[PDB]
RNA sequence: UAUGUGAUGGAACCUCUCCGGAUAAUUCUAUCUCUUCUG
């Protein structure tokens, strides 16, 4: 099948439409810390299954 | 997204900021943990 | 509508499920058996609590403390391997 | 036309029938197509059969021959369109080229196996090749038009402007072209990114670009900007040469910009033969757009090289700035001019920066009547600079009076940003949807991205005077500035008249405020009172670095501590700035752990610093209170605490809607007491709405058209759940005290954080009973409830925040 | 195949937009086939 639809988009042109990419692009970012996050005294004490 | 509209919140996490964004979106599913599911009956290629 | 997106990699075969290690405790360490026995129930209890391990969820079993290559960092490329009878 | 003249117009792909006049059927076909029929109903014709000379059997000509009018119809008249006709005519562009591009490759690529049998055969494949480099040079063309006029959506710079000229780079690159590759180094350059390796330096591309380059009879170099383009390389080529550290030398420091004004000033023009010098009316001197846009290129060479004079090219620079907008490259190419020269350290940034920061606030002050300013790459840098240039023009000065009146200036200048905030691009294009002018400057400001020399823009109460006061007034400021991070406080003494300065860090004081904030927010709805250790040690940083505020009470010892009255006017004014406004300030104890600023000092604070010369009129009405309460079925326990209250003279008004608060606002009681909820925003703080019957928001009231008089307003809902979580030190926002202070109200008492119901039903109790004159002393008569002892009692009562006018504070 | 007094990556919906549509009476009369031998 995917190798009979290559050979369609190769040989019959005008057969599909393609304004397809827009709006996309891709993003990935990471950051280091600049100060010291501290330390918290809250903590888990309940389980949910 | 579901919590969200319940909570009238406009989060966006904007990735990797400089300190954790807090917020109860972000406080709650910090502690949530989903398993991940599969077709427990069926298994057959699907329709076009 | 969408606004970014990036790559991931799954494994979801059942063969490719346990792995197995282990930890190593010089005789420093072991200083008696009351400090070994302390932190064997330690490390138990924290093995006990972990949940979450690289991107799935897991549980750690934890036997009997008993007991007494390079990677072609140069220029390389190679991919799209395609399938067999393309 | 000696062109297709199919299309109706470039800016409209459309076409009014006519095509089929042609004789070539692909120029139809392609014409047909690719492109919007227009008409309103369908069209039914065709050519006749048996045409001789074939049909060609392809289409790439046809394509290319669009491509390049696009091309050209967009360089040509493309400041006249409007933002979607540009992106339109450039997706069209980018579209046929890439498909130009697709077909050639898939032809060389079936064409160089037969060709590999050819015995190396050099042939119309090298044509082909060289066909191939062209498109592609066309494709980084038309990628870096399309790039240089991106929307930029948020704070940071859009991804999607990153990726667009990673393409154009790659595809110049690819095409060997020089100078597209400098013109998409140096965009590169301006959007602050990195990713560029020692490889890929923007040295060697401006070197190559600019390497045996001369104006000769090259078609390329005919047109004025290319010759725009090829004086910017070279002004960058010299500004990295000088930067490197390695080219320091004394004469030819000189010399390089020497011969850059040499290329720049006449060549020696010969063949004019003297033509009679025939009298031409003197024409009004008509600017070339060279020159138009030249004018900041001329600028800064006068300013390197020129031993004299440079004010002729000033003149012009500034109207040039007054014309445009703010989104127009340009500000941003002189703020970093700026930045570039007072780190240089010479005195043109010192004389340079408070006339741009004059230009900037005149600009500025042409917005709408809202008071928003619109966030600008670099603003704050400017302020700064500006800043800076006042204080260290004030510290080089030997005459007291030359020395109060540059810190009064400095003064003017921090106090001038500190109550309009920026609100981004999206948040207020989203905001515009009432008003049709802000509609009409979104428009402009999008129009106004990329290039020069528009044709719509050029065919177009003292504040530092005296403070009157024997009290103190406290002006903080911080600077951002990547490598010149501080903080700044100015003093102004009232019984001396004279202004102080000093330095401080607040690093410490931000990561104390940041853990004390994630302990806050993490902790339960019940149990907010769980951070009293992190406040207190949050307190006494806060006492550690501004230990300088308690030095006044020596002052004060030697005035009136040894005449025979005591207790002069101790008042103390606060105007807080970024984050501060989030922290009690009032709260700092000192360094030996046994005093409070509070327990010495009656601290209040003001949103900015006043200077109305009215005093408000007496209240219309003499109503008591006009209590105003609303709440959710789940927190009955407070309505039902709440009675103490209710038996004091009210008309109570529960489950009450906004337009309560409106009628209450048309008759104005003695107080008033708004106790509700709030939620907060993030897209916009004008969205901070109260949880009321319906939703208030900040919009609503901003314009009221009905002024209070004299009302104490007693404001329920805490700062910390109706503003969102701050990350990183830079904040502009706006308070719901700050616009309330706009309406003539007396003053405002607001709490910090929740304030549990037995505080706060004490408090309203303890005020009611309070009388006309002495309300005030019973309003700061709290700080017996105040000790170091016990953390729960700074807990509860450090959260109170007192809005007190100047014109009515020390007044007896 | 880590290197150890510091990993919210469970820290992110392949999302969004598009009539399997258009045109056609389940109807009906002219031949078919090439080599015959002097006539
Ligand atoms: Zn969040």
């Amino acid at each position: 099948g995917q190798a009979l639809y290559l050979e369609a988009k190769k040989q019959v042109p005008n057969q599909f439409s393609s304004e397809r990419p827009v709006g996309a692009t891709p993003a990935m970012e990471v950051k280091t810390p600049e100060h010291d996050p501290g330390r918290a005294a809250q903590g888990p004490r309940y389980e949910w299954l | 997204r579901d919590i969200k509209v319940v909570l009238d919140n406009k989060c966006r996490a904007e990735l990797a900021m400089k300190q954790p964004c807090s917020c109860p979106v972000c406080n709650l599913m910090k502690k949530i943990t989903i398993r991940d599911s599969f077709s427990s009956n069926y298994a057959e290629p699907p329709k076009i | 509508k969408a606004e970014d997106f990036f790559n991931i990699w799954e494994i979801t075969d059942g063969a490719w499920k346990i792995f197995r290690g282990e930890i190593q405790v010089s005789d420093k360490g072991w200083s008696d058996e009351e400090n070994f026995s302390k932190f064997l129930t330690l490390l138990k209890g924290a093995s006990v609590l972990v949940d979450k391990i690289s991107g799935g969820l897991c549980y750690l079993t934890l036997d009997k403390p008993e007991l007494a290559l390079e990677p072609g960092d140069d220029a390389s490329v190679l991919e799209i391997s395609r399938p067999p009878y393309w | 036309s000696s062109a297709f003249s199919g299309l109706k117009i470039p800016e409209l792909s459309v076409d009014p029938a006519e095509v089929f006049k042609s004789d070539n059927p692909q120029l139809v076909s392609v014409l047909l197509d690719e492109f919007e029929l227009q008409e309103q109903r369908p069209f039914f014709s065709g050519l006749i059969p048996e045409k001789q000379i074939n049909i060609a059997l392809k289409k790439s000509p046809q394509l290319k021959k669009l491509a390049c009018h696009l091309l050209e119809a967009y360089e040509i008249n493309g400041r006249r369109w409007k933002h979607a006709d540009r992106r339109r005519v450039l997706e069209k562009a980018i579209r046929l080229l890439e498909k130009v591009s697709n077909e050639l490759k898939g032809d060389i690529q079936k064409l160089e196996n037969n060709v590999k049998e050819s015995g190396k055969d050099s042939e119309e494949l090298n044509k082909t090749r060289e066909k191939h480099g062209e498109i592609l040079a066309d494709m980084g063309r038309a990628y870096l038009h399309r790039a240089k006029i991106i929307r930029p959506k948020g704070f940071t710079i859009p991804a999607k402007k990153k990726e667009s000229l990673r393409k154009a780079l790659d595809f110049c690159k690819e095409a060997k072209a020089r100078h597209l590759a400098g013109l998409v180094g140096l965009e590169m350059d301006r959007c602050d990114m990195s990713d560029f390796d020692s490889e890929n330096s923007l040295e060697k591309l401006l070197r190559d670009a600019t390497t045996g380059v001369s104006l000769s009879k090259d078609q390329y170099y005919s047109n004025e900007y290319r010759k725009a383009e090829y004086y910017q390389m070279c002004i960058r080529l010299a500004e990295i040469e000088e930067d490197k550290h390695g080219a320091t030398d004394e004469g030819s420091e000189n010399n390089r910009y020497k011969r850059l004004e040499g290329i720049l000033g006449p060549k020696k023009s010969q063949g004019k033969k003297k033509g009679k010098k025939n009298k031409k009316k003197k024409g009004t001197n008509s600017k070339s757009a060279l020159e138009k846009i030249m004018a900041f290129e001329k600028f800064k060479v006068a300013v390197y090289l020129g031993e004299g004079k440079e004010k002729t090219h000033w003149n012009d620079f500034s109207e040039f700035l007054m014309r445009y907008p703010f989104s127009h490259p340009s500000w941003e190419d002189s703020v970093r001019f700026l930045r570039r020269l007072y780190k240089k350290g010479n005195d043109k940034w010192r004389e340079l920066s408070v006339a741009l920061w004059e230009i900037a606030k005149k600009n500025s002050a042409k917005t709408s009547s809202i008071h928003l300013r619109w966030y600008w790459s670099r603003q704050r840098d400017l302020y700064d600079l500006a800043f800076l240039s006042a204080l260290e023009q004030a510290d080089i000065a030997e005459d007291e009076s030359v020395r109060q009146e540059k810190l009064r200036l400095a003064a003017k200048v921090a106090d001038s940003a500190k109550n309009r905030p920026a609100l981004t691009w999206q948040a207020m294009e989203q905001m515009a949807d009432k008003d049709e002018a802000l509609k009409k400057e979104i428009e402009n400001y999008a129009q106004a991205l990329g290039g020069g020399y528009i044709e719509q823009f050029e065919k177009t109460d003292d504040i530092p005077d005296d403070l009157k006061t024997s009290g103190l007034v406290v002006q903080f400021y911080l600077v951002h500035l990547k490598d010149y991070e501080n903080g700044y406080a100015l003093i102004y003494d009232g019984k001396t008249k004279k202004w102080s300065c000093e330095m401080f860090n607040f690093f410490p004081i931000w990561e104390k405020y940041l853990q004390w904030q994630s302990v806050y927010f993490d902790l339960p709805a019940n149990q907010k009172e769980e951070s009293a250790d992190q406040l207190k040690a949050l307190c006494l940083e806060l006492g550690r670095h501004l230990y300088f505020l308690f030095d006044f009470e020596e002052n004060r010892k030697a005035h009136e501590k040894n005449q025979d009255t005591a207790k002069e006017n101790w008042d103390m004014l606060f105007i807080p700035h970024d984050f501060l406004h989030r922290v009690p300030i009032h709260g700092a104890i000192k360094k030996n752990g046994t005093n409070i600023l509070l327990k010495k000092f009656n601290c209040t604070y003001f949103p900015t610093l006043p200077n109305a010369s009215i005093t408000p009129e007496s209240p219309k009405s003499d109503n008591v209170a006009e209590l105003i309460e609303y709440f959710s079925e789940h927190e009955k326990d407070y309505s039902e605490y709440f009675d103490k209250i209710e038996h004091i003279f009210d008309k109570k008004n529960r489950a009450a809607t906004s337009q309560d608060l409106l009628d209450a606002a048309i008759s104005p009681p003695r107080t008033l007491t708004i106790y509700c909820h709030g939620q907060s925003d993030v897209n916009n703080p004008f969205y901070s709405r109260l949880l009321l019957k319906d939703k208030l928001e900040l919009i609503k009231l901003a314009t009221l058209q009905e002024h209070y008089s004299g009302t104490h307003i007693f404001l329920g809902a805490c700062e910390t759940d109706l503003m969102p979580p701050l990350s990183a030190p830079l904040d502009e926002q706006l308070s719901m005290a700050a616009m309330f202070l706009q309406k003539g109200v007396g003053s405002v008492l607001g709490t910090l954080w929740e304030a549990y119901p037995r505080a706060v039903k004490d408090i309203v109790k303890n005020i009611l009973s309070a009388d006309d004159t002495q309300y005030f002393e019973k309003l700061f008569s709290l700080k017996k409830k105040i000790s170091v002892n016990q953390k729960k009692s700074l807990y509860y009562y450090l959260c109170f925040k007192l809005y007190r006018s100047f014109d009515q504070i020390g007044k007896e």
